RNA sequence: AGACCCACUCCCCGGCGCCGGGGGGCCCAAGUCCUUCUGAUCGAGGCCCAGCCCGUGGACGGUGUGAGGCCGGUAGCGGCCCCCGGCGCGCCGGGCCCGGGUCUUCCCGGAGUCGGGUUGCUUGGGAAUGCAGCCCAAAGCGGGUGGUAAACUCCAUCUAA
RNA sequence: AGGGCGUGAAACCGUUAAGAGGUAAACGGGUGGGGUCCGCGCAGUCCGCCCGGAGGAUUCAACCCGGCGGCCGGUCCGGCCGUGCCGGCGGGGCGGAUCUCCCGCUCCCGUCGGCGGGGGACCGCCCCCCGGCCGGCGACCGGCCGCCGCCGGGCGCAUUUC
RNA sequence: GGACCAAGGAGUCUAACACGUGCGCGAGUCGGGGGCUACGAAAGCCGCCGUGGCGCAAUGAAGGUGAAGGCCGGCGGCGCCGCCGGCCGAGGUGGGAUCCCGAGGCCUUCCAGUCCGCCGAGGGCGCACCACCGGCCCGUCUCGCCCGCCGCGCCGGGGAG
RNA sequence: UGCGAGUGCCUAGUGGGCCACUUUUGGUAAGCAGAACUGGCGCUGCGGGAUGAACCGAACGCCGGGUUAAGGCGCCCGAU
RNA sequence: UCGCUGGCAGUCGGCAGAGCGAGAAAGAGAGUGGCGCGGACGCUACGCCGCGACGAGUAGGAGGGCCGCUGCGGUGAGCCU
């Protein structure tokens, strides 16, 4: 995510805020030269990054660098990436709503007859 | 910790937070997850669908360990071996192939899901997919079974 | 009573589990007393290795772990055999025997002899009686050398085949993974009712010939 | 701080030898009270006999 | 009061180890110590080592 | 002991795989930072006057 | 830093005392005696004491160092002054402000020091 | 078992004697120092330029409050004295005159049991997992098992009573 | 502490003292009266600066000698460190799913091909020695110089200082 | 219900699940079982002790299958597929905190012009998230035409909606 | 005309009600039984109705001053 | 109590120059030419300070307790014949 949005259009050479955890990415493959803030980058994480050559920073350090946050990116984790969400909104069971069910284990014997298939009784 | 927890408030208020009309009796509504077809009827219904009923075959005797076979993807594929096998291979210009056998690293089945480096690979796996194998043959490489 | 959105659980708590609950206070003074009965056993058998005889190399049966080895119960007679060892000198030696174990390939035969013959040009041979030594005792120089090892005898390791990078041919190139393996499902799923329909039409032709 | 400075080792009469050697890094190690708190009042209940 | 109450907690490995660089960090600066309250006035240099 | 734990660079040598943890901020002198001239510079005048 | 002992120790210190609803620290070198960042006596690069003198005549000034901060035998430097009142005072103030040594205290020094002169007086 | 080759006299126990853990018993450091509170001190102060003395002994208990040095203990791969066993040694006596490889010729197994029907109990075992009652009642390239009853046909793996 | 005897609470009772008493008693708010005690109440605060008057000191400012300390040297000299970098006709440990001389084994009439290991090269990291930049010495300084301050001792001698 | 007073006296512990908070590590994570080294039955270590659990892939009752494409150039049977080779290569619309640029302008005599800071019409790249449109994987249905060969088959694969 | 809005989780208690102006069904009627709208009581003290769950006024931190609501001003009892 | 998610690190002091409340954006801007040695308090920032509005409550929910009881690890050169 940090590098799809750091190389989209007009934003060279700037500074990426992340008040998150920069965390590695495994399948990808090139790594830019970089210029990140966060609050701490797993150990993988800073290795390729110092290796591609880039320069990574504390949140006091970004504060004497640019009092303003001027020249800077300001990212964030997607919010709603936690399996919780799935489990939320419309309950299942219920005409059109692709809620996850709290299930103990899935598999043949569990939750998959009645308000489910058309021939046990009715689906929802 | 006791010292942190409700009970602790509720000294000297009569019913303890279970109110005075209807009283904290001790199985109002059947023990554990009775009348699920007769007065739960709507909260089964509405929260576990397909909860009551059969469907599907009976296996006796199933065995996990002739159903296992896991799997990876071509986007881990570079990383069950060193970087310095990719580095090594790119950089060389004899024509040169790496061996990537999965079996060795646990896997049995290589599904193709995302990019694969331009990068010519001899992948050594059990089973394959189609597009797995399209994609390893656009990249330029082979897929070899193994038993 | 269930409540909203919730899981629905099973506890098995409808028995008297109370009167049975195995504790695991002792936990720590059984550690101690094993570990101390294994050194009184290790110093009691004072040259010898501590844990125990040799043992041989073991595939895993199912297909979960056939691709990992192990240690067995004990070497086979054929490959004891081969080895050149007796049935009833193996254990008196140190080396594990079960007569139960069969040998269906060469590679697993062949590689079991060669552990069991460097073992027995590994180790040394007290005499029988201090001060008269035999024929098949160890020299004077060893026996004053000679002292017990730990772990297991010789660590059963599986290592991988090293391959090296290749040129490809045109030919595995051209080879076709998935179509062979839906083929190859195909034919195995369809092989005897194709045999049954190619003895019926045989007979139509016989009786159509004749 | 990164700058590491240079302890001398002190003789058993009292007074500094001629041996010096460098902080190691643990001392440079950041500070939190607030899980060493944690862990030493975790940790410190495995060493109780049950009672009832 | 039964027996099998849950009387021993787990920490993680990890955090035992940070927890232990912590300790070791903090009683590297005179004015813990001094907090804590050993009576260190007359200690030549703090992090005191000795000869073997 | 710098064995035990390993130092910032070097990784610990007689542990399985352990380094010594990363810091969320590496100057904690707050005053410092505070009255330094890059940050002065960018600041509003203080409005100290009590109404 | 400082900062950062303050945060470790500005609840947890053996110097802290709390009853009647106030609060004090005892550490040797705080002016006031009172459980702050500013008057507290260990946590700081550079600090300044006012203590009455080993015998009943006069008042020991303790200095801090600036080199040996990890070496406490060798950290705090004693003067020792016995004159008037007026000169005492005056002493005290050049000591601070003339060598610009944490100036935002010296007005309590001097407190300290004519309370402890005052004590020193005989008693009526 | 026979024949031919190679190898071998290092086994055991019953007694007798000799050499290097357990049980019991008795012991092993140092202030009742000076001054001062108390009904009684084990309290308080002091004992230097060796910050009284011991400390591998500052666990505990007793003693007219509150004791490392008053007493018992505590520490020590500390000591001494008895008794029992073992691993070791030598002697006497007794028991056995004993192996392996190759070829040839022979030998080779557990029944009112297995299995089948039905009935009752049991099990996750579902056209019947296990057990038992009654009836039927075996075979020898046979028999058992191979988680759906049955027939036909190849494999695998064991050898019940 | 007087043989069911450490401490000795409440309900209940006796007596002494004070007070009160025809709407059972008790209670809230507001005063008033009377008691028991406290203030150790009973001629009522001090604190700075200045003016005036009587006093008494080894006495002030300045100067000199010594010690310590705080800040600097536009760029004084020397060190040490870097969660920095650059070099190396440098000396090593760790790892590698990066490659390739010897030994062991197996199958072949001293021979070809094969398997296990050892050795060697290469790569990455780290440690150390050499040289060069950069940054710091405010989690981490030493010496010379300069300024300032303080203390001790002389000298100061009374329109000073106290 | 209640003569009066004292003492005692009632949401606890285990297991499971769900959500919210705090900590460590982070596409991984976790030794809890085992093993090695007075308080200490603690603590430390193991990594060829990660076996294993949970996560990283879903869907189908099951056999099973299993998560972007377009363009260029010509041919074989306008287009389309394949041979090919190369090129680009991992969505779009609207709203979006923040960031970027900047028509001009922020006085101490007047003009010109430098630097730094600042404000700013208008214009941009757009986080997380929401709404919508497309796309891909598994099951199923409808309509169709091609491709593959070790066994050309009651074979295998592919397309559109 | 007035006002900062949107949005997600987890969630206790409740699931006996009663009264009043206007509408209204059964009944001779009921301090009866049953509905509609709004407001109350339950969960709520305060001034007035002598007295009162729901009536009229008005809703409550601890206080000083002033003024009112509904209701009052022979005496009880503040005010003709 | 709530809101302003308001203000305060500027205690910027002889190495000095005292400001940021006032209808109407943004410089107490830098440069180029034409004697007497002195100055209160403050800021446990989990602190201090300034304005506004508000304050009924059973069932129930939440927060704060320098409220209280017993025991453990630290600490007070704590207290006591
Ligand atoms: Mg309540
Ligand atoms: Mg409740
Ligand atoms: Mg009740
Ligand atoms: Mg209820
Ligand atoms: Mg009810
Ligand atoms: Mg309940
Ligand atoms: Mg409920
Ligand atoms: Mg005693
Ligand atoms: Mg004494
Ligand atoms: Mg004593
Ligand atoms: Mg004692
Ligand atoms: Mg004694
Ligand atoms: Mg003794
Ligand atoms: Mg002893
Ligand atoms: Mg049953
Ligand atoms: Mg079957
Ligand atoms: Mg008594
Ligand atoms: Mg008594
Ligand atoms: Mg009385
Ligand atoms: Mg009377
Ligand atoms: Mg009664
Ligand atoms: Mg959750
Ligand atoms: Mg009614
Ligand atoms: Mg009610
Ligand atoms: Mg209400
Ligand atoms: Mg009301
Ligand atoms: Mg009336
Ligand atoms: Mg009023
Ligand atoms: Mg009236
Ligand atoms: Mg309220």
């Amino acid at each position: 995510r940090m590098i799809r949005k750091m190389k989209l259009p007009g934003r060279e050479n700037k500074t990426a805020v992340v008040v998150g955890t920069v965390t590695d990415d495994v399948r990808v493959q090139e790594v830019p030269k970089l210029k990140v803030c966060a609050l701490r980058v797993t150990s993988r994480a800073r290795s390729r990054i110092l290796k591609a050559g880039g320069k990574i920073l504390t949140f006091d350090q970004l504060a004497l660098d640019s009092p303003k946050g001027r020249g800077t990116v300001l990212l964030s984790g997607p919010r709603k990436g936690r399996e919780v969400y799935r489990h939320f909104g419309k309950a299942p069971g219920t005409p059109h709503s692709h809620t996850k069910p709290y299930v103990r284990s899935k598999g043949r014997k569990f939750e998959r007859a009645r308000g489910r298939r058309a021939s046990r009784g009715y689906k929802n | 910790p006791s010292r942190l927890r409700k009970t602790r408030k509720l000294r000297g208020h009569v019913s303890h937070g279970h109110g005075r009309i209807g009283k904290h009796r001790k199985h109002p509504g059947g023990r554990g997850n009775a009348g699920g077809m007769h007065h739960h009827r709507i909260n089964f219904d509405k929260y576990h669908p397909g909860y009551f009923g059969k469907v599907g075959m009976r296996h006796y005797h199933l065995k996990r360990n002739q159903s296992f076979c896991p799997t990876v993807n071509l986007d881990k594929l570079w990383t069950l071996v060193s970087e310095q096998t990719r580095v090594n291979a790119a950089k060389n210009k004899t024509g040169a192939a790496p061996i990537i056998d999965v079996v060795r690293s646990g896997y049995y089945k290589v599904l193709g899901k995302g990019k694969l480096p331009k990068q010519p690979v001899i992948v050594k796996a059990k089973f394959f997919s189609r597009r797995a194998e399209e994609k390893i043959k656009g990249v330029g490489g082979a897929c070899v079974l193994v038993a | 009573a269930p409540s909203r959105n919730g899981m629905i659980l099973k506890p098995h708590f409808h028995k008297d589990w109370q009167r049975r609950v195995a504790t695991w206070f002792n936990q720590p003074a059984r550690k101690i007393r094993r570990r101390k009965a294994r050194q009184a056993r290790a110093r009691r058998i004072a040259p010898r290795p501590a844990a125990g005889p040799i043992r041989p190399i073991v595939r895993c049966p199912t297909v979960r772990y056939h691709t990992k080895v192990r240690a067995g119960r004990g070497f086979s007679l054929e490959e004891l055999r081969v080895a050149g060892i007796h049935k009833k000198v193996a254990r008196t030696i140190g080396i594990s025997v079960d007569p139960r174990r069969r040998n269906k390939s060469t590679e697993s035969l062949q590689a079991n002899v060669q552990r069991l013959k460097e073992y027995r040009s590994k180790l040394v041979l007290f005499p029988r009686k201090p001060s008269a030594p035999k024929k098949g005792d160890s020299s004077a120089e060893e026996l004053k050398l000679a002292t017990q090892l730990t772990g297991p005898v010789m660590p059963i390791r599986n290592v991988f085949k090293k391959e090296k990078a290749r040129v490809i041919t045109e030919e595995e190139k051209n080879f076709k993974a998935f179509a062979s393996l839906r083929m190859a499902r195909a034919n195995a799923r369809l092989f005897g009712i194709r045999a049954k329909r190619a003895k019926e039409a045989a007979e139509q032709d016989v009786e159509k010939k004749k | 701080a990164c700058a590491r400075p240079l302890i001398s080792v002190y003789s058993e009469k009292g007074e500094s030898s001629g041996k010096n050697v460098t902080l190691p890094a643990v001392f440079k190690a950041p500070i939190r009270p607030d899980i060493v708190n944690f862990v030493h009042t975790n940790l410190r209940k495995n060493n109780r006999q049950p009672y009832a | 009061t039964k027996t099998w109450r849950r009387w021993h907690r787990r920490v993680n490995t990890t955090q035992k180890r940070y927890a232990i660089c912590s300790a070791l960090a903090a009683s590297a600066l005179p004015a813990l110590v001094m907090s804590k309250g050993h009576r260190i006035e007359e200690v030549p240099e703090l992090p005191l080592v000795v000869e073997d | 002991l710098d064995d035990l734990y390993g130092t910032w660079r070097k990784a610990a040598s007689l542990k399985s795989n352990y380094n010594l943890p990363m810091h969320k901020m590496l100057n904690t002198d707050l005053s410092r930072i505070l009255k330094s001239p890059e940050i002065q510079r960018a600041l509003r005048a203080p409005r100290k006057k009590i109404h | 830093s400082a900062h950062l002992q303050w945060m470790v120790v500005r609840n947890c210190s053996s110097f802290l005392i709390k009853r009647n609803k106030q609060t004090y620290s005892t550490e040797p070198n705080n002016l006031k005696a009172r459980n702050s960042f500013r008057y507290n006596g260990l946590i700081h690069r550079k600090t300044v004491g006012v203590e009455p003198a080993a015998d009943g005549k006069g008042v020991v000034v303790v200095m801090k160092r600036r080199s040996g901060q990890r070496k406490p035998a060798t950290s705090y430097v004693r003067t020792t002054i016995n004159k008037n009142a007026r000169a005492t005072l005056s002493s005290i103030r050049h000591m601070i402000r003339k060598n610009k040594y944490h100036p935002d205290l010296r007005m309590a020094a001097i407190r300290r020091a004519s309370a402890i002169l005052r004590s020193q007086k005989p008693v009526m």
